């Protein structure tokens, strides 16, 4: 296992120098991927080459097949058999398939296709997260919002392995996926995160609550005190969303005192491993230089839906290592994983 | 670092000695840049992360819907694909014309690359890549600018490398400067040696529907995959003429007529018309449609092959009728396919190989051949000449499609008119469409039983559908009745209020 | 399906194994093999 | 224009036989790809570093 | 009115006590749904084995007739059977041609 | 009457949210009709064979 | 020593079948039975479904 | 299947609240009691015997983990390509 | 009833546990032992 070559094989077996090289290395990769070897470089393991290891790259025969498939794709591609067919294409096909195929049949199918498209053709993109640690690989998840509601959130993702000469392949993008969770975030603070290899949303919302009575006699409270609740929810394999988990983040938000019309910046990224989520709050600045030596609050959320406060000694580390991911006024940044 | 001290003592407590070690621990974080989201004033949304900006939305979905109400020919027109979107951010469009391949310069290899520098950093980025053809390659690029330029002589630099002269010298590419009022000009200190021409498209603030944007997938289904899908099904059904008509929506050799005018193009899908050169640096994927739709040349070729498949199929259909007249028809179809293919290209094989060490072989591209390894022939495409040559050979040698001798009479036996009539009558019913009655190896009673089983299954789906429909209507009625009840109660509530008012009047 | 059915006529290798063949080991087939002049296969295949 | 060697032509400009190491689909190509991707899986001072375990592959 | 009230309660008691009540259907649905889904997976597996036989007899390893979308999680998986019946028929028809 | 109004709305809400609602049948009809037509073409072809 | 390259067309149809919704496709086990036998068995199984 | 077995037994340990744990068995009664019961239960029900003496589940869990590794190896073995035979080999070595 | 996965089992566990909670803490009122000796046979309990 160490030398990646078998010293117990009979002499009856024939090989070539290249063939053994493509064996010792295959073992090397498998031991690293299976975590037999304790500390592989996570920034290498995450590369797309390894992501595809179990489908194509681990074998010569499948590697060669794919390499030809994508070198001369014109010999294999087909409108009826392709990757990324949209749900709206399914709608066209189901309508077309009900009758004779001709121009009129497709015209009606297209009108349905296009109206379905229009509804999500221009959502406002609110926020996003990259699930890799390198910006050239992995996926960016986005949250968008219909101009017609405060609800109607949709998620979308893009595959960066399909990004090359300044542009993305058309099927690098997913469709918009409706979120059925009744999310009512404060100041559009919501940010997606990939955690436990699932898509989670987290956001702050204010719970408007106060004492109904003023001085406990003749008098009243004005409107509300604002309790900041951090909600966390995820996608089920049903495609639907579950009920959010609520966390108390009020002391953190008050320490980082903001004005009345502000939301704390919500920094969130997954720790590369251990199903540990890093949540930080900050008083959003005009420039990234203001985060240098800034005071930040935060908490760790574990797979067991429980949390611990970050001690400032550590929150300062994440602050220093992860800045330039923090939002400032007039920009929005896509966060990424922390390794 | 961890401070590790080794020490020992004697039985009587005397120290024996010590050694101190230090184990360094280094922590790395991939402190990359962040992708940035923007929403501009013109309504465009984009993701910017380098010099690269990706369009995230469309502002004309309403127009597509409206155009579709006028028919297939309006939704699939070229004009539809010219609906413009606002530019993403500060920057400008420019037209670059890349000179034809020659061996005085650009010698040895046909690849070239264009790079953009000094936009967000002093590092360069690939902006465009492709292989040189024997003509002028005319491309339009959007050149993004940062609000605050890296250089004061120019806001951005674009340069070309092509194996020869990959130097990025100062002033070797055009240097672009943004003047007041947003007018971008080329700084005269720069030169155009590697370009045929460069034109800044001042006052262009928009561009035609972006097939590289976030919603491009819908545009590719709308303009390319659907008409190709339709043509495929029509061909399977042997509607050869209809399949032809549908392929023509994507590619029409001889061109198109637009608003009565004769056009100068064959490709009717904007990205196939554009992107006339092969991408010299292909997408590293496992998905062939990620590669196609990245480099549109692949669809142009598959479209070409589908056209040939249609011509060949028309040929084979005729061939198989085994009548001298239909063999002659088959012959023209194969000739049309050969005409369209043209000459088989000569593809020499190279024997040059450096036997490089693996470490050196592991030569990569990031952000005596350039590419150490060479491609193979692509037998699938070469086989079109091989196939046609055999089919034509057989016709010229009086052989069947599978190479058997045949002895057809010179003059065909007259078709029996009673059969011609029943076929004509079956056809002229209205509709009348029936598939070719393929002859199977099975005797009548076998096929009869299979057909009976198939039909009884059809009658089961039929009754199932009828029950769904009747139940569907029943549901609609119950909903209607409750919606009506909801209205009458409101009127009754108003009546009751009037009764209460009457009593107050009492 | 019959044994070996579907194998290309020009690919792969067939092995015919005779257990208990070695003579020093007093295998049962050790003497049978000494009377075997040839091995004949009859292959049925189809062209499609 | 009309023809396969008029449109779509000019790609690569050199080809190889399917039986040579110089082929981009050859096992030599596969090894090259595996090495360039796997060589940085471990720290250079790790016992499991590929070039430490196998100094000859490079 | 009191009589009508008692009669109404009698009808409710009847609905609760009659054998073919809500509890029965809740139970039948839960049990049948478990059966239907498990049966579906077995049906798919056999459909795929027929597909594998198809590929072996007709030396074509690329063909696929069974699609993954026959079972919708929504709409209780209804019409998964009908969907498979069509795809089997298409495969059979391809075999004949 | 207000009570009747509320009851009318709960019956309507029930119909909207019961499993076997209009959406189900619209969906089943759409999907089945596509199957039925496709099955028909296959059936015709076999009858013709 | 070197495996025959996998047929890219089969790899693609597998990839599409795998990625086009869920991807849960049971192992396509090869049985001892010819297509018409298995077809009849599968048909019976589906009508029961 | 691999992931699910780790809810019971994860050789190499667990991370809890970011901390590295000192145990492999994630079921309290299997984690406790490493000693075989010297007074085996005189029953006919193997589950009453197991649990009572939790060592039996620890062993069956161990066996299931091996069955999984072997099965991965068997799956690869059967593809009959040198690449998959080499893969099968590592799975058997991992099981050994 | 559906695909086997983590959420499918989470839903199932919630139902399992609520059914459990209902009889998780009944008061045991009385019991009877079927055999002659206390080491063998069964003790029956009634709770509320």
């Amino acid at each position: 296992q160490y030398l990646l070559i078998d010293n117990q094989v009979s002499a009856a077996i024939k090989t070539t120098r290249i063939a053994e090289a493509i064996a010792s290395i295959q073992l090397y990769v498998n031991r690293a991927l299976e975590n037999v070897e304790e500390n592989a470089n996570s920034g290498v393991i995450s590369r797309q080459f390894f992501i595809d290891w179990d489908k194509y790259n681990k074998r010569y025969s499948t590697w060669a097949g794919v390499s030809q498939l994508v070198y001369y794709p014109e010999n294999y591609i087909d409108p009826t058999m392709r990757i990324g067919q949209t749900k709206m294409m399914d709608a066209l096909l189901q309508s077309v398939s009900q009758s004779q195929l001709n121009a009129d049949t497709v015209e009606d199918a297209f009108m349905s296709y296009l109206t379905s498209f229009e509804q999500v053709a221009n959502l406002k993109v609110i926020s996003a997260y990259h699930d890799n640690i390198n910006n050239d690989q992995g996926l960016t998840y986005f949250i968008g919002l219909s101009e017609t509601d405060a609800g109607e959130y949709y998620w979308r993702s893009v595959d960066h392995s399909k990004f090359n000469d300044g542009k993305f392949a058309a099927n690098a993008w997913s469709e918009w996926h409706k979120i059925d969770c009744p999310i009512n975030p404060y100041k559009s603070t919501i940010r997606p995160v990939i955690y436990k290899s699932r898509l989670y949303l987290l956001w702050l919302e204010q719970k408007e609550i106060t004492k109904q009575t003023g001085n406990s006699k003749d008098g009243y409270q004005t409107e509300t005190d604002y309790r900041y609740e951090l909600k966390l929810a995820h996608i089920r394999y049903d495609g639907t969303w579950n009920t959010p988990i609520t966390f108390d983040v009020n002391k953190k938000i008050s320490e980082l005192k903001l004005e009345k019309n502000r939301a704390p910046g919500l920094y969130c990224a997954g720790y590369q491993g251990e199903d540990t989520l890093l949540v930080m709050f900050y008083n959003q600045q005009d420039t990234l230089d203001s985060y240098k030596n800034a005071s930040m609050q935060g908490l760790y959320i574990f797979a067991d839906m429980a949390s611990k406060d970050m001690t400032p000694e550590q929150s300062n580390v994440y602050r220093d290592n992860s800045y330039q991911q923090f939002d400032t006024n007039n920009v929005r940044r896509v966060n990424n994983r922390y390794a | 670092s961890i401070d590790v001290t080794f020490t020992a003592f004697a039985e009587d407590g005397r120290k024996l000695g010590y050694e101190s070690f230090s184990i360094p621990v280094t922590l790395k974080v991939s402190t990359d840049n962040a992708l940035t989201l923007h929403h501009n004033e013109n309504g465009a949304q984009y993701m910017q992360w380098q010099s690269y900006r990706t369009r995230l939305n469309t502002l004309f979905a309403r127009q597509l819907v409206a155009r579709a109400t006028t028919g297939i020919d309006t939704i699939l027109s070229m004009e539809t694909q010219n609906i413009q979107e606002p530019q993403l951010g500060k920057g400008f469009y420019a037209t670059f014309v890349i000179p034809p391949y020659n061996l005085s310069t650009h010698g040895d290899e046909r690849w070239f690359k264009l790079y953009i520098k000094h936009v967000v950093d002093n590092n360069s980025h690939i902006i465009y890549s492709g292989q040189l053809t024997d003509t002028n390659i005319n491309i339009t690029l959007f050149i993004p600018l940062d609000d605050v330029p890296l250089n004061q002589d120019y806001h951005a630099k674009v340069y070309m490398t092509f194996k020869k002269s990959p130097s990025d010298g100062t002033w070797w590419g055009p240097h672009f400067v943004r003047d007041d009022k947003g007018i971008v000009t080329i700084n005269p200190k720069s030169i155009l040696t590697h370009f045929e021409s460069v034109n800044v498209l001042n006052n262009i603030s928009s561009e035609p529907m972006d097939f590289s944007g976030a919603n491009s997938l819908y545009f590719w289904e709308l303009f390319y995959y659907t008409p190709m899908l339709v043509a495929q099904r029509l061909l399977h059904e042997q509607n050869f003429d209809e399949a032809n008509r549908w392929l023509k929506y994507v590619w029409s050799p001889s061109g198109y007529i637009v608003h009565g005018q004769i056009q100068n193009y064959q490709w009717n899908v904007r990205p196939l018309l554009e992107d006339t050169s092969w991408n010299s640096d292909p997408l590293d994927s496992v998905d062939p449609d990620a590669v196609a739709q990245h480099d549109p040349m692949h669809y142009k070729v598959s479209t070409f092959m589908r056209t040939l498949d249609l011509l060949i199929a028309r040929g084979d259909h005729a061939y198989r009728q085994l009548e001298r007249d239909t063999l002659n028809e088959a012959k023209m179809w194969y000739m049309q396919a050969l005409h369209l293919l043209g000459d088989k290209p000569y593809l020499p094989l190279s024997t040059t190989w450096s036997d490089p060490r693996l470490d050196r072989a592991a030569d990569i591209t990031t952000q005596t051949l350039t590419d150490l390894f060479l491609p193979q022939i692509n037998e699938v495409m070469m086989n079109y000449w091989q196939t046609l040559a055999q089919r034509v050979y057989n016709l010229r040698h009086n052989l069947s499609i599978d190479g058997q001798p045949l002895y057809l009479p010179i003059y065909a036996t007259p078709a029996d008119p009673k059969a011609l009539l029943s076929a004509a009558v079956a056809t002229s019913q209205g509709g009348g469409k029936l598939p070719e009655s393929f002859m199977s190896l099975w005797r009548f009673p076998h096929m009869l039983e299979n057909a009976r089983g198939m039909v009884s299954q059809l009658t089961q789906f039929g009754s199932t559908l009828q029950n769904i429909i009747e139940r569907q209507d029943a549901e609609a009625l119950n909903a209607l009745l409750q919606n009506q009840a909801a209205e009458l109660i409101l009127t009754n509530l108003s009546i009751q209020d009037k009764t209460i008012e009457e009593l107050d009047a009492e | 399906f019959l044994p070996f059915e579907g194998i290309a006529i020009d690919q792969g290798t067939l092995t015919l194994s005779f257990p208990n063949a070695s003579m020093p080991e007093k295998g049962k087939q050790a003497t049978m093999l000494k009377t075997l002049n040839d091995i004949i296969l009859h292959i049925r295949y189809t062209i499609k | 224009l009309i023809g396969y060697n008029n449109q779509f032509s000019g790609r690569a400009s050199q080809y190889v036989a399917p039986g040579t190491v110089s082929s981009m689909f050859s096992p030599a190509a596969y090894l090259t790809e595996l090495y360039r991707e796997a060589r940085n899986l471990h720290a250079s001072d790790s016992v499991y570093y590929l070039d430490t375990r196998r100094p000859d592959l490079k | 009115l009191k009589t009508q009230q008692e009669q109404t309660q009698s009808q409710l008691a009847f609905l609760q006590r009659k054998f073919s009540n809500q509890a029965l259907y809740n139970w039948l649905r839960g049990r049948l749904a478990a059966i239907y889904f498990q049966f579906y997976d077995l049906a798919v597996a056999r459909c795929l084995m027929a597909e594998q036989a198809y590929r072996w007899e007709l030396n074509d390893d690329s063909a696929r007739f069974i699609k993954p979308g026959a079972w919708q999680g929504t709409y209780a998986g209804l019409l998964a059977g009908e969907t498979l019946m069509l795809s089997l028929a298409q495969m059979e028809d391809a075999h004949l041609k």
